[PDB]
């Protein structure tokens, strides 16, 4: 209530502070607990391999020179008290780029508890390296992970904990993407060794499986209807050479634009994904109608009954083939 | 503006599926909670889940014994209230959460309530 | 001040306000002088200020040319009008089934990053009034249909914070719609048409007719889903799209059934082309006045 | 273990410390030795010719100001300390543009020795130049 | 370069409609302005409308009694002045406001002001 | 979840070719090691192979001696010990490491460890 007594007992907290030693410095390693609540992911990118997260932050440590008598209350600082505080030096290890939010103060909050207990929050978003696996693609589960370490201090001087074991991360129903549901989160501690020592790191990991519906709209029909419009082909009377040659050029030609349209929404993968294989098989089809109609023009003069007999078989071996492909390629993928 | 109506409780001695049926603007509110409020006790998260998703989460209490889900076609969530025990003695709510209304295990965060089957074993 | 821009593909707007805070603080009262003191902004930098920030905001600034644009004013019973100059971009979930005939509701919200209900509380200064120039934003796109304020504490586990909401309801303009993709596909519906007044003998020109239209629609669709985000679910424009497909496939169908049966059926073959021509148009205009009376 | 005792060690340190001076200044030339450890190559672009690099990159030199007694630790100092010792100019001379990552803090460590030698490390990424013969592409 | 010219005023003792007919270079002056001056009073915001998007504000002592509307076809506004009372007695004046020119409610922020209608009740 | 089998150990006085077969989740653990533990001391790095791009990591010991690669086919790692010892006395462990899972040389950075052959000389 008395603000020159609570002035007067923060100013004794800083007299002779040394901002450049970690809390019981030379002794045992300070323990951080770190808290998660998780505002959005924004974007999956396929072509970056990589997400956006937007996260509260929390950071929970004791420091025994910040311990207060006399006042039996928390104490909220302003922000900027975090500037003349020790703080932990936690990082992202797989970030390509973080920020924390800066309107209308920096997006920071210092908490202090009468036994030298900090709760130091910050509202992050970081894009973070999500390395995926597109052998699946459209029908793929991915693992995304954030990667928490300490950038200087080893396990002689700090240790990590997820604050409150499996219930540490928050806010997992708030993910709203539209591609993606979040399968699974999972939480995992452990030390990392490197050349310069051991370093403690706390893992984040979500398993993101992708909605196949865009692609069905987007992909997969219009194949399907292209595929079905060779056929009409079989239909047309042997002698409409130019409507039929049309029917097998624009279909073939198509099917090219969409495989070639697809891969430009993609990264440079060396590899076939299911997509490709799917369209593969659509081109095939329509390639062999086609070519059905040049054997038919071939043979129709010398040989009418043949082209007949062939236009006939087609109009039922071409959807026929066409359904025991999709039967095995969405038996395999699904 | 969400209307919600829960029924399939009643008096048992045992498996129960109670059922809550949302309808008007449930897109502003992706997320139903299950609360259950005993005689004298305050009201206390069970569990909830995104219509979009099926996202879940569970108190402790119900963990491995209660199970939450729901079809978006009927607007329909249910709590299927499997291996009960006399504990689970209170009036079970139902209530939809804004997307950036807080916390989901705090009922002052949700702002439509159904009208709160009991269930006595 | 505006509201720049709304994008569906980043479900997110972009707005400028000049955003004001009004509190007291019995350390800066002063006596002996009848005026408000306007400081220069520099003075905020040594004062207490309120830790607000905007939840669902993906970038925000404060201008800064030529200065920081803030305002500090003192009224001598220590009331301190604090004012800042920002643009923020802030997340707006949008429900785009009934796209581009949609009704949005975008949200700024307004909290406490680090102080509680125990340490402060926020309020609408003038109520239903503290919120000016509504009446400025001018997106060609939307139409403003209401804005509300509302005041409420929310929960987390760190404890109760207060939290203010203004939120706008987005009615979209059809205008665009009607000259980028619904004539257009309207236009296409038609050229099929054409086919059932050729010659059944020109088969060239009617494959030509039908594979062209089937084609064109295919381009419509895709380049329109190109402009959205990778929803699940269809939207209006895509059933408008996936009826015209449907017309314009039966169209060639009809062709393949004459072509295929006009030697041995020549009356039978043009019956059926005497048919099209009434039946097509009819049952296009009959499906367009179920789809824009379910919608509009 | 007394961090009252370590604090008036680095303060001894600091006191009249020269940031404008060089290790060994108007002496033999001080040893800068210099280790990457690689996290990613992001991109390789043939329209920008250039690639992005993110790396952890180490820097080890000897300050004799710096020597300290009575400890047997590597003192791991607060990142903020940097700002008040003289550290080498080092820069990628085919950057394009590069930036030390900031969050939650810079990216930055400091470990001082007790002969005075500093290991000093940031967390770099770089845009850098690689014009390429595109030929045989 | 905005011109205005107000009519349907009169004397009566009821529901009336005053219009407001704008022509020029109404795309740099987006809101129309209603205001009234009583014999001795300052001059009184009523109500302003956006040209585009029909974006609508009253003064309290005529909020849920007047409307204002416009049509873009005419260049014309609409002061629909119902429930009327003898404290609604003044000269009322039309106004255009720029873009850039500040809050609706103060009269020296208007460029283009109509003749004025003098209305006794 | 990775499962390892290394097999092509056995007892000789020459050239030899280990093998380590890998099955599951190999995409998350791109890197493969060879460690080995002589009676008595630590367990020592040999080499590492990335299973995409084929990228070999070396100690000094085995430098110019043994050879590690794979074939992604069969998902196989195979350790070719040429020009032996009787340094190279151990039980030989193949393991896999995650992708932000440290430094190539330091066993505690590997999860999922082989069996490990017995090799003596
Ligand atoms: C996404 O993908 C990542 C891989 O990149 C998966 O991450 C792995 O997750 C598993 C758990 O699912 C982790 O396994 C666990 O690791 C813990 C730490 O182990 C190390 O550190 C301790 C000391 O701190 C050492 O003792 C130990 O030897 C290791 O060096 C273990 O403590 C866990 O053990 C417990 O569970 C297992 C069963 O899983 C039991 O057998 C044990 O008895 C014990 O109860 C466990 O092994 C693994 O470390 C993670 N790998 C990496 C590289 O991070 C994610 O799981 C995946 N996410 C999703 C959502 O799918
Ligand atoms: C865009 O979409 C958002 C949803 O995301 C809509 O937001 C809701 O708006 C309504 C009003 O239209 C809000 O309802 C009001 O909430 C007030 C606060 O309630 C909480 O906090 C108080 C204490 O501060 C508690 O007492 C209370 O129990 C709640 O926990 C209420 O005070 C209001 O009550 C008054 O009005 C109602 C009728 O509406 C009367 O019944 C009451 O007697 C009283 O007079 C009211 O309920 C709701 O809170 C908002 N939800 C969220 C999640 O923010 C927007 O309205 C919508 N915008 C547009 C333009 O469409
Ligand atoms: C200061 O903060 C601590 C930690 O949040 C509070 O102690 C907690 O109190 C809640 C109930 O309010 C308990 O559920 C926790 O178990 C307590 N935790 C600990 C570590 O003690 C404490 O109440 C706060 N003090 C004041 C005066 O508000
Ligand atoms: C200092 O500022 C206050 C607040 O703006 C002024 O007080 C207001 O004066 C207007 C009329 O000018 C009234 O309509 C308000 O009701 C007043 N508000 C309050 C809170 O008193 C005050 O006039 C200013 N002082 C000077 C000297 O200009
Ligand atoms: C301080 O750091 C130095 C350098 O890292 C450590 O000395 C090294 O110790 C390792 C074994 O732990 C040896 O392999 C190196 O050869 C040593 N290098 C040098 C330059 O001496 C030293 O052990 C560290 N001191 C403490 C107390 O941990
Ligand atoms: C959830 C998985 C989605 C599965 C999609 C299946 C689509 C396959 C359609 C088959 C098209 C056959 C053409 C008709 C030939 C007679
Ligand atoms: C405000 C809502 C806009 C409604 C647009 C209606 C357009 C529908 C045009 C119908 C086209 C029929 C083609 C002619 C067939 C005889
Ligand atoms: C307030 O605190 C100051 C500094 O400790 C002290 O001098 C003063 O007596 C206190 N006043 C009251 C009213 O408690
Ligand atoms: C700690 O160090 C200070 C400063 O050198 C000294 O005065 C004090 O006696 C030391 N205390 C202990 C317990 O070592
Ligand atoms: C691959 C080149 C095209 C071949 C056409 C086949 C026509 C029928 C051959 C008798
Ligand atoms: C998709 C079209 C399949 C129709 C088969 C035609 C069979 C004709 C039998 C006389
Ligand atoms: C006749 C077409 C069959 C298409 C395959 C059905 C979907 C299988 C999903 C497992
Ligand atoms: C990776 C192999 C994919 C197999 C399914 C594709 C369809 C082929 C049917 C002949
Ligand atoms: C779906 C494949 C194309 C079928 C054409 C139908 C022509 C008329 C059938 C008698
Ligand atoms: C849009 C074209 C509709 C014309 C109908 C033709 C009817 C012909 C009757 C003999
Ligand atoms: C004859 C074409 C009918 C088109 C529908 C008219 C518009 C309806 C809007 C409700
Ligand atoms: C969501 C259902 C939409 C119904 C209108 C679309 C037109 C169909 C007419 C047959
Ligand atoms: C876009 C050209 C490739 C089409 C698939 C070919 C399959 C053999
Ligand atoms: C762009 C290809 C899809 C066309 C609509 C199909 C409706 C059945
Ligand atoms: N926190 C350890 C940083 C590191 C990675 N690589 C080298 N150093
Ligand atoms: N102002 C409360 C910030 C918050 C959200 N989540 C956790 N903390
Ligand atoms: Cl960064
Ligand atoms: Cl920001
Ligand atoms: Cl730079």
């Amino acid at each position: 209530g008395n603000m020159s007594f609570v002035k007067e007992t923060v100013d004794k907290l800083l007299k002779g502070y040394d901002i450049r030693l970690r809390p019981d410095f030379g002794g045992p390693p300070v323990c951080v607990g770190m808290n998660i609540d998780i505002a959005s992911i924004d974007m999956v990118s396929e072509v970056n391999m990589d997400y956006t997260l937007t996260m509260y932050f929390q950071q929970y440590w004791r420091d025994k020179r910040l311990a207060y008598s006399g006042i039996p209350l928390n104490l909220t600082l302003d922000n900027r008290v975090a500037d003349q505080l020790w703080v932990p030096d936690t990082y992202f290890l797989n970030d390509k780029k973080s920020f924390v939010h800066g309107v209308t103060v920096k997006n920071r909050m210092i908490r202090l508890h009468p036994d030298g207990t900090v709760l130091y929050g910050l509202r992050i978003t970081t894009t973070a390296a999500c390395m995926m696996d597109l052998r699946r693609y459209p029908l793929d589960e991915q693992n995304c992970t954030l990667e928490i370490e300490s950038y200087g201090y080893t396990t002689d001087d700090i240790e990590f904990y997820w604050r409150g074991g499996d219930k540490a991360v928050t806010g997992v129903e708030r993910i709203e993407l539209p591609q993606f549901s979040i399968v699974e989160h999972r939480l995992v501690s452990r030390n990392v060794v490197f050349a310069t020592g051991a370093y403690p790191r706390l893992s984040l990991s979500f398993r993101l499986k992708r909605n196949i519906g865009y692609f069905i709209l987007q992909t997969y029909m219009p194949s399907i209807l292209i595929t079905i419009l060779s056929w009409v082909s079989f239909w047309i009377n042997y002698d409409a050479s130019a409507a039929r040659v049309a029917l097998g050029i624009t279909t073939v030609l198509t099917m090219t634009t969409i495989n070639t349209h697809l891969r430009e929404t993609l990264p440079k993968i060396p590899y076939v994904t299911a997509i490709d294989m799917y369209l593969m098989g659509c081109f095939v089809f329509v390639f062999l109608a086609l070519l059905e109609y040049a054997f038919v023009n071939y043979i129709f003069f010398s040989q009418p009954a043949r082209a007949a007999a062939i236009d006939r078989w087609s109009r039922i071996v071409f959807p026929f083939t066409f359904s025991l492909f999709n039967l095995v390629y969405w038996l395999y993928y699904v | 503006q969400v209307q919600l109506v829960e029924s399939g409780g009643g008096l048992v001695q045992g498996s129960l599926r109670l059922s809550c049926a949302a309808s008007g603007h449930t897109f502003n509110y992706p997320i139903m909670g299950w609360f259950r409020q005993a005689p004298g006790k305050e009201r206390e998260f069970v569990g909830a889940i995104s219509w979009s998703g099926g996202s879940t989460s569970y108190a402790d209490s119900v963990k491995d014994r209660f199970t939450i889900s729901r079809d978006n076609a009927k607007n329909t969530v249910y709590l299927e209230m499997n291996n009960l025990k006399p504990e689970d003695t209170a009036v079970y709510y139902c209530a939809a959460k804004g997307r950036y209304s807080g916390g989901l295990y705090y009922p002052t965060n949700y702002d439509y309530w159904g009208q709160g089957t009991q269930v006595t074993v």
